[PDB]
């Protein structure tokens, strides 16, 4: 009940700015994001990506999520066991990077990224737990 | 105080948290007994690891218990570890967390492996595994940048950034230590000396660390080696025997750069270096070329870093600098590192506990130290 | 978006946990699901054999022996990595010797100097409190703001960086500029002599002149009557390999080996005559000289700051900082190096010049400007392969 | 041999 | 089979009461040299083996 209220649960540790869940199913939306935020702005196609078979050209360049430019750590989404992903915010003239993790379920891509400073493994724990309830719920 | 053991293919290398050079450094190799005993009453033993084993090496059958990175022999590490805690450290494990360094790309299988022999014979307090690769750098003093880790079972490279690895960009080559001194004795036997038995297999391996250097011309160095006497040096056996080599010196440790040399389909580190930068980002390949660095016992030779220097430049743009970073303590960088990493006040956040360990399994591991 | 789901006998003693990895999905299909008979009397042996008694004293686990910092979680990782040959020293220790600027943690000091230590706005907020108003008074801001409580490295950043972050800017660009000018300054006047000395030798070789009037001869016998120009650029000297005869056997280039050999015996072999180009098409022109030139900009930019910036000050300075004592000692000596190094550099320039014009070509082009002694050590290895090739293949 | 065996 | 019965009933004893699992895989037969007594002497399968 209320897909805001997992947003809810995301930010009670304070650990993460930004937090998002998105269906990858049919056409991508955001059904619940922290407003103003980068995760709120996805878009289909860099959904698209994220689910894509090409699992290889995102190494290239990297990728855009939500347009903001972020490098690639490790690929496990079509994984069985973690369908997780681990992603590096990418920055100019040194402005801080934050470490983004993305876990993908049934129907929905839960997506987090931390506050400055924050160990990318505290980041992708969280996520695959609630991504690991969330499965269990049959979504 | 928290124990950094490194477990390496050649060299096992363990110490304190904190300390700045291991405090018991001694071979990887458990020796056996080939020939029946005849004088009772000695208490002779049954298995001979480290420099005990070294030390008397000649009636033994040297094994090592790892071989290409993978343990081919799970009930001999053990006592290697047995041996490193209680009679070179002397110390008990019960009440300090230990440290294990685990290698690129390492199959799952041993992961837990190593889990399940720790928490259990020695019940160690506290665990945390991270690679060498990554505590490369951090002995370094920076967190983004390639290591050349090279040592004597297998050689990775690994272009780390803010000391989190990237497992697709990880290149494996097989150019260690252990093939070019099997090179070496191959070579060696055009002089007239016949080294075969892996007893005296530690013999070249004496010679080449003392004798053998990288030439920055291949090409110039045999037209002179063959002309004049200079380049010719005497090494003296144990048994006494004074030996001479001429053109050896400069040509096993070329075959790190020319592998077809051991007719190896796979090039040399100077490209692989460069192939593994390849798969990288381009944005942050700027800072990859700058911060190189080498790392363990096969990156000693003499003249090893401008030699690489300048064959990578000429694979490298012009545009681009290459800034090879070879610190001299490099050989123990990665028992440094760990040490370093040990020592750290937040270093407590990502420990595994024997409590937590129970309830979660030898499954634990790869997610919570990765 | 559709609905939401909701949100998130036995022994006395505990013993050793033996885990397992379950079945694969269910027992669905498994003979763990058959409850034979032969099962049965394992499990009512099992509770008369005294097995399970002495499992108990065999096999108890050795019990567990389990056993206000504002600076973010991330940092304390950096500052331990960076200090640790001091970690057994205080730190009203190690807050001592930093200000002596000692050649002992000349690596130490740029790490320091790093934007992420820098650039933490959060910390300076909390720490701020804390700070000692050093540029005058000499006191605490706030009323008691005990620094025991603080931990050993929050103790440090806000004696350093939120204290002293007036000058610290400051102080640390007149140390990063120290280390870089002792080091390069030796270097940079060898390549600065190089490139000179190459250029002038390229100049006053009658060998490489003869050469080019010779190609130009032999050039314009093929060429038509309406093309007979009586020059060329450097740049047009790789046309030669490109030309080959009927059978592709012999260059262009090829004939030009035989014919100096056999009757011009001065131009036989040029390339150790001159060998100071080669070396010198190793090295960028354009990044040397932005290098050096960078030199000069941080010299001039101290020069205002020791004078008449924040280095100026005396009064913000702690008495026992000797960075003012350190650096006026090299300012008349670093005047000097600027000095002799600006000379040098001006003497690249007008030697790389005049010998620029003297074959025709302009550095108003930046890639004429840095490809100048390329071409040349592009034509000398081919002449050398091509010489090579003829003696190999005749001989 | 020289160094080693008899040879 | 009478050997995995035996040795399923032996853990079930011997783990806690919210692991009391009915079965396990093949694999699983791995960790019984790599369990010791208190002086390291014997593991679970040189006890069984008595
Ligand atoms: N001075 C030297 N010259 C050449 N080789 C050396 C020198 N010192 C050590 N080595 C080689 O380095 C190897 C040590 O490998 P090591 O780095 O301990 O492996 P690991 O990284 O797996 O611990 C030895 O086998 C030895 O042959
Ligand atoms: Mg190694």
């Amino acid at each position: 009940a209320g897909w805001n209220a997992y947003i809810d649960n995301l930010m009670a540790d304070g650990t993460c700015q930004d937090a998002a869940i998105v269906g990858y199913k049919d056409s991508p939306c955001v059904w619940a994001a922290v407003p103003g935020k980068t995760f709120v702005n996805i878009t289909p196609a860099e959904v698209g990506v994220l689910v894509g078979k090409d699992r290889s050209s995102f190494y290239v360049n990297g990728l855009t999520l939500g347009g903001q430019k972020c490098m690639v750590i490790r690929d496990s989404l079509l994984q069985d066991g973690e369908f997780s992903m681990d992603l590096r915010t990418k920055s100019t003239g040194g402005a801080p990077t934050f470490n983004v993790t993305v876990t993908k379920t049934d129907k929905t891509l839960v997506l987090l990224m931390g506050k400055e400073g924050v160990h990318g493994g505290l980041i992708n724990k969280k996520c695959y737990e609630m991504a690991s309830h969330l499965r269990r719920s049959q979504y | 105080a928290a124990l950094v053991v490194d477990n390496g293919s050649g060299m096992c290398k363990a110490g304190f948290a904190g300390d700045d050079a291991p405090r018991a450094v001694f071979p990887s190799i458990v020796g056996r007994p080939r020939h029946q005993g005849v004088m009772v009453g000695m208490g002779q033993k049954d298995s001979y690891v480290g420099d005990e084993a070294q030390s008397k090496r000649g009636i033994l059958t040297l094994k090592y218990p790892i071989e290409h990175g993978i343990v081919t022999n799970w009930d001999d590490m053990e006592k290697i570890w047995h041996h490193t805690f209680y009679n070179e450290l002397r110390v008990a494990p019960e009440e300090h967390p230990v440290l294990l360094t685990e290698a690129p790309l390492n199959p799952k299988a041993n992961r837990e492996k190593m889990t399940q022999i720790m928490f259990e014979t020695f019940n160690t307090p506290a665990m945390y595994v991270a690679i060498q690769a990554v505590l490369s750098l951090y002995a370094s003093g920076r967190t983004t940048g390639i290591v050349m880790d090279s040592g004597d079972g297998v050689t990775h490279t690994v272009p780390i950034y803010e000391g989190y690895a990237l497992p697709h960009a990880i290149l494996r080559l097989d150019l260690a230590g252990r093939d070019l001194t099997d090179y070496l004795m191959k070579i060696l036997t055009e002089r007239g000396y016949s080294f075969t038995t892996t007893a005296e297999r530690e013999i070249v391996r004496d010679i080449k660390e003392k004798l053998c250097y990288v030439a920055l011309d291949f090409e110039q160095e045999m037209a002179t080696a063959a002309s004049s006497s200079s380049l010719e040096k005497s090494y003296e056996l144990p048994d006494g025997q004074v030996i001479t080599i001429g053109n050896e010196r400069f040509r096993c440790p070329e075959a790190l750069f020319q592998p077809s040399f051991l007719g190896m389909e796979s090039a040399g580190i100077h490209e692989t270096t460069f192939n593994s930068i390849m798969k990288c980002d381009v944005d942050i390949r700027k800072d990859l070329y700058a911060n190189t660095v080498l790392s363990g016992g096969t990156t000693m030779y003499p003249g090893i870093a401008d030699r690489m220097q300048k064959e990578i430049t000429a694979l490298a743009p012009s545009t681009m600098k290459i800034k090879i970073i070879a610190p001299p303590e490099r050989k123990y960088s990665v028992w440094i590192g760990g040490s370093i990493l040990a020592s750290l006040s937040t270093f407590q956040q990502m420990w595994i506990s024997k409590q937590e360990y129970d309830e979660s399994g030898p499954s634990i591991v790869h997610r919570k130290c990765f | 978006p559709p609905p939401p789901p909701p949100l998130p006998r036995r022994p006395t003693r505990r013993l050793k946990q033996m885990h397992w990895e379950k079945l694969n999905s269910g027992l669905e299909f498994t003979f763990w699901t058959g409850p034979s008979d032969e099962a049965n009397k394992i499990l009512e042996t099992l509770h008369t054999s005294g097995v399970l008694d002495e499992l108990d004293e065999s096999f108890a686990m050795k019990e567990a022996k389990t056993l206000t910092d504002y600076m973010s979680s991330e940092l304390q990782k950096l500052f331990g990595i960076h200090f640790h040959k001091l970690s057994h020293k205080n730190p009203n220790e190690i807050i001592r010797m930093i200000l002596h600027c000692d050649d002992s943690m000349n690596e130490c000091v740029e790490f320091l100097s790093s934007d992420k230590v820098l650039n933490q706005p959060k910390l300076k907020a909390d720490l701020e409190p804390y700070r000692i108003d050093w540029a005058n008074g000499g006191d605490l801001v706030n009323s008691e703001k005990d620094a025991s409580e603080l931990s050993r490295w929050d103790y440090l950043y806000v004696r350093l960086i939120v204290d002293l972050g007036g000058y610290w800017n400051q102080r640390m660009n007149a140390l990063k500029v120290k280390n870089i000018i002792e080091t390069n300054y030796e270097n940079l006047v060898r390549q600065t002599k190089l490139i000179g000395r190459a250029a002038l030798e390229l100049r006053d070789s009658k060998v490489f002149k003869g050469l080019l009037y010779l190609i130009l001869y032999l050039g314009n016998y093929m060429n038509d009557y309406v093309r007979q120009a009586k020059g060329f650029a450097i740049g047009s000297l790789q046309r030669l390999p490109l030309i080959k005869n009927a059978n592709n056997t012999k260059s262009l280039l090829h004939i030009l080996d035989i014919t100096i050999r056999k009757h011009f015996p001065q131009f036989d072999n040029f390339s150790p005559e001159l060998s100071t180009v080669t070396e010198a098409a190793k090295l960028n022109i354009e990044a040397i000289e932005q290098e050096c030139s960078e030199l000069i900009r941080g010299c001039q930019n101290l020069q205002i700051d020791c004078d008449s910036g924040a280095l100026s000050d005396p009064t913000v300075f702690h008495p026992d900082d000797k960075i003012l004592s350190v650096i006026l000692p090299w300012l008349m000596e670093g005047t000097k190096k600027m000095d002799f190094l600006k000379e040098h550099l001006r003497t690249m320039n007008t030697t790389l010049n005049n010998a620029m014009r003297y074959f025709g070509e302009q550095p108003n082009d930046p890639n004429s400007k840095n490809l100048f002694f390329k071409r040349v050590d592009s034509f000398i290895i081919d002449y050398s392969k091509a010489r090579s090739d003829n003696l190999k293949s005749e001989e | 041999w020289x160094a080693x065996c008899p040879a």
